[PDB]
RNA sequence: ACCGAUAGCGAACUAGUACCGUGAGGGAAAGCUGAAAAGCACCCCGGGAGGGGGGUGAAAAGAGCCUGAAACCGGGCGGCGAUAGGAGGGUGCGGCCCGAAAGGAAUGAGCCUCCCCGAAGGAAACCGCGGCGACGCGGGAGUACGAGGGGAGGGGACCGG
RNA sequence: CGGCCGCCGAGACCCCGGCGCACGGACCGAUUGGUCCGUGAUCGGGUAGGCGGGCGUGCCGGUGGCGUAGAAGCCGGGCC
RNA sequence: AAUAGGCGGCCGUCGAGGGCUCGGGUAGAAGACCCGGU
């Protein structure tokens, strides 16, 4: 399993997409390293213990961030929070 | 063009609010090399006048002149605490404070009433009227250990300042019983010297004669007489409106322009007047008298109390100060004095001036 | 918690990196705020900071912009300027920052990180004025 | 019978109730006094009302307190002495105590578990004003309801 | 094939009445207990008005009377609540709370595991080469993945709102 | 300033599923229509304005019914 | 002073301390503040 940090939504300057999130894994720093994680699940834990599920679908940028699509969007209190890959 | 004039009042004393405490605070201390406590405290008694041969530089030098003076009753203070200050991140921070254990009180004016013996007062009983939570089972041995710990910290060098915690003794002059607790700095450049100075007088009495010198300049700190709520005419000295004004004459006309669309804080308004913390600079200490008496020429001694007593005050019975001019505060108000912090370049000589007459006539 | 030695670091780049870390959700302590540098002309920098300190509300000084005069406060305000200060996320990110002048006793003997993207070795010529000099000109304590 | 109570869980075996209708007192001050008296024991509430009538204890104002001066002591704050409202509520409390006693409950174990004041019908009147204007001059009445319970 | 008490004549009623103007003249508002008064006997409290018991009635419908909406006011419950800024809302979800019926559901819910197909789109490890460099090109490979469309196993009460 | 490299970014463009519309076709309705298929890169914003369909209310002529085992009305919810 | 401070002392895991009430102003528009209370 891997640990990751939720950076932000997929967004333009003034537009936000609620069901796609940008996640930075701990020890990945390139597209080449990040591409190995495509197809793996991402789990977020609510304060009450509820689990929200998403899946990594694409790489983002060139610094190792990835795009995760969630069936139910993250609340937004998950920004800057920790998620579990697999 | 328009007509110019200085603004009404000063903005350097804002907010004009009631003083935080009736006991004055001292923010700055003078720099001195002599190891002595930098100031004293007393109670305002009244005003009188004298005729004296002037010794200050000026046109009227050597000529007998009229001089108003204020009498401040200064019973000896009780030195009962020592506080140490270290250097914090943003300024001085107190590191420790040690007070002396309880001792019997002998200057309390006990009186025999019908039944019961002398009350036999002790310390920590008058102090309880101010602190209300004093150490229990406090012993001389424990006090010695605390003092030794403070001294060891001084030797280690974590302490950058030391100050003396003193208490007034109004019961000596029968003014009241609740004391005023104040903190005073000690002149010098050695923390060890200041610590020894405080330690040798911990638990003792300090008199104004052992502290201040006759003829020197002082800064006087007190809380001025309260006037309640006062309008702008008296508070800021604005001009009365035209006599044909049908909405009033004792008010400001325009409280601001169209823009900015707000009332500026600089517009005079009614509010609290008096009872403000104030400091007066360069007041000469004319003389120091003992036991309510002043000696003149080694054969004449007079009572500073006027005939019939001071108005709204009793009779002076303890050591007192004669301060040239007037001082802020009301009668019986606590007054603090310190050595002058910004004296003039050409100061008067440090000695009592030649006094030819002292008024002791009825002041009521 | 990451400790950054601000000695010989460009103020703007250091502030940008630190604001980024705070937004990602880390705790940052800057330990040598007085030794950060600002490139440019000394007189121009001093005039800019003097005007910044002179900004105030006319109707009430108690509401006016309280632009800093100390070195650590200058660094803190520079970092705050690069954060979404008007949002809860920005306020929380700013609450995770501490700035000090000199090494405090609690941080002695610890690891001090540095940012190679903000070091003064990048400059062609070393024409800069330290935040300590700026604070000294402005009249701050340090 | 004519008017109902807002209390929902009334238990005749352990509780007693009383009310007063169309009282010519201030509904706002009645609300303030009822808020002060809610949750208190019956004897303590009677002593509270006696103190308020005797002017030895102010009633704080939390909702209707415009242009009201403060009072000595902690928690003040605006306060006043609604003597008329206190007297009416004291009469209602005496009635509820009598009802509880007639039921058979101990008067020394009664706690005020419900007390409320409502605006009632408005008695209309007019007062003449300048420039030939007739202007309303009305009286607002108050309904008081109280339910007390015996604690064990 | 008119209206159904702000409608219909101004007036469904002690209505051209009350009331306004010196005067010609002007001119309202206002319907409903119950099948039957059976319209609350008696007890406690209160100066009274009334309050609490107890009775009548299929039902208080209690005369301040058929139903009793909205605005407004008081109390109870759920949520927020004294360092936070936008016309009070929009998209998504999280925390707390409700959740019998009318929605799905023990003929199986959220949930967990595994297998097949798959549009537009679409990586990378590694190997070889070009470029001063950011990087790119051929293979890997149209592979992993991919909206959605199907199947099997486990568990046993939620999901929608 | 003269050039280059890689990324990010709309309801635009591409793909799957659904709705309506315009035109043509088949089949079926005792008063304007209904079901289904085919084409739409060359249909889908909209003020003034024109045109078509549909929802709701009182009463009349018919037709089929509900209701004291509870009508109308009102309050809070589920579904379409 | 949201980094919302330091120190001495008393108290809690019945109880330190305080308020109303009392006699008066070094104070006062209500609050507040200050002295005294065997």
């Amino acid at each position: 399993r891997i640990k990751g940090v939720v950076l932000s939504y997929r967004r333009s300057k003034e537009n936000q997409h609620n069901n796609v999130m940008i996640i930075k894994p701990l020890d990945v720093n390139s597209r080449e390293e990040a591409s190995k994680l495509i197809g793996r699940l991402v789990l977020w834990k609510s304060p009450s213990g509820k689990i929200l599920k998403g899946k990594i679908v694409r790489v983002h940028g060139t610094k190792g961030a990835v795009r995760a699509r969630f069936e139910k969007g993250l609340p937004g209190q998950a920004l800057g929070d920790y998620v579990e890959i697999v | 063009g328009k007509v110019h004039r200085p603004r009404r009042g000063s903005l350097g004393f804002s907010p004009r609010k009631r003083a935080k405490s009736i006991v004055p605070r001292i923010r700055s201390w003078p720099k001195e090399t002599e190891v002595r406590m930098l100031g004293f405290a007393g109670y305002k008694a009244g005003m009188t006048h004298i005729l004296m041969i002037d010794d200050e530089p000026g046109l009227t030098n050597g000529k007998e002149i009229f001089m108003p003076v204020t009498i401040i009753e200064t019973p000896p203070l009780r030195v009962f605490g020592i506080r140490a200050y270290r250097m914090g991140y943003l300024g001085l921070e107190t590191a420790t404070e040690v007070i002396v254990p309880d001792f019997p009180l002998d200057n309390y004016p006990a009186k025999e009433r019908k039944g019961k013996p002398k009350p036999k007062m002790t310390f920590y009983k008058l102090l309880e009227r101010r602190i209300a939570t004093l150490p229990k089972n406090y012993t001389q041995e424990m006090f010695e250990q605390k003092l030794g710990q403070l001294e060891d910290m001084i030797k280690e060098g974590e302490i950058v300042d030391v100050r003396a915690i003193v208490a007034t003794q109004p019961w000596v002059i029968k003014l009241k019983k609740k004391p005023e607790v104040m903190e005073y700095a000690i002149g010098g450049t050695s923390v060890e010297e200041k610590f020894n100075y405080i330690k040798e007088k911990l638990g003792k009495e300090l008199r104004v004669g052992e502290v201040l010198k006759e003829g020197e300049l002082l800064d006087v700190i007190a809380v001025t007489k309260g006037k309640g709520t006062q309008g702008p005419v008296k508070r800021w000295g604005i001009k009365l409106r035209a006599h044909k004004d049908s909405k009033g004459r004792r008010k400001v006309g325009s409280i601001g322009p169209w823009h900015p669309a707000r009332v500026m804080w600089t517009v005079p308004m009614a509010g609290q007047m008096g009872f403000h913390h104030r400091t007066e600079l360069n007041k000469r200490l004319i003389a120091i008298g003992e036991n309510g008496k002043l000696k003149l020429d080694e054969n004449t001694e007079i009572e500073i109390t006027p005939k019939g007593g001071f108005p709204h005050y009793g009779i002076v019975r303890s050591d007192f100060m004669m301060i040239a001019g007037s001082v802020p505060g009301a009668i019986k108000r606590i007054i603090r004095v310190r050595p002058a912090i910004r004296p003039p370049k050409k100061k008067p000589p440090v000695q009592r001036p030649q006094i030819t007459y002292v008024s002791v006539e009825s002041k009521q | 918690m990451r400790i950054i030695n601000a000695e010989g670091l460009i103020l703007g780049r250091l502030a940008s990196k630190v604001a980024k870390m705070l937004l990602e959700g880390e705790e940052v302590v800057i330990v040598n705020a007085e030794k950060a540098v600002i490139t440019g002309n000394r007189d121009v920098i001093f005039k800019k900071y003097k005007q910044r300190t002179e900004l105030r509300t006319l109707t009430n000084p108690r509401r006016g912009p309280f632009y800093p005069k100390r070195s650590d406060e200058i660094v803190r305000r520079t970092i705050r300027g690069m954060l979404p200060w008007k949002t809860d996320r920005g306020r929380k990110a700013f609450k995770r920052l501490k700035v000090y002048v000199g090494i405090p006793k609690e941080f002695q003997g610890k690891e001090l990180e540095t940012i190679i993207e903000a070091h003064v070795s990048r400059l062609s010529r070393p024409k800069y004025v330290t935040v300590g000099e700026v604070a000294k000109f402005l009249g701050g304590k340090f | 019978k004519r008017f109902g109570y807002s209390f929902q869980n009334f238990d005749p075996k352990r509780m007693a109730r009383a009310s007063a209708r169309d009282l010519r007192i201030s509904p706002k001050l009645a609300v303030e006094v009822c808020r002060e008296l809610r949750g208190m024991m019956l004897n303590d509430a009677l002593r509270y009302l006696d103190d308020v009538i005797a002017l030895k204890r102010p009633v704080p104002l939390k909702r209707y307190n415009d242009s009201q001066g403060h009072k000595p002591g902690k928690g003040f704050g605006p306060g006043r002495y609604p003597v008329k409202v206190a007297k009416a509520i004291k009469k209602v409390l005496l009635n509820v105590k009598n009802n509880a006693v007639q039921k058979g409950l101990d008067p020394d174990k009664l706690k005020i578990i419900h007390i409320a004041a409502h605006k009632g019908p408005v008695l209309r009147g007019w007062y003449p004003r300048a420039f030939g204007r007739a202007t309303p001059f009305n009286e607002q009445t108050t309904h008081i309801e109280v339910v007390v319970e015996e604690i064990r």
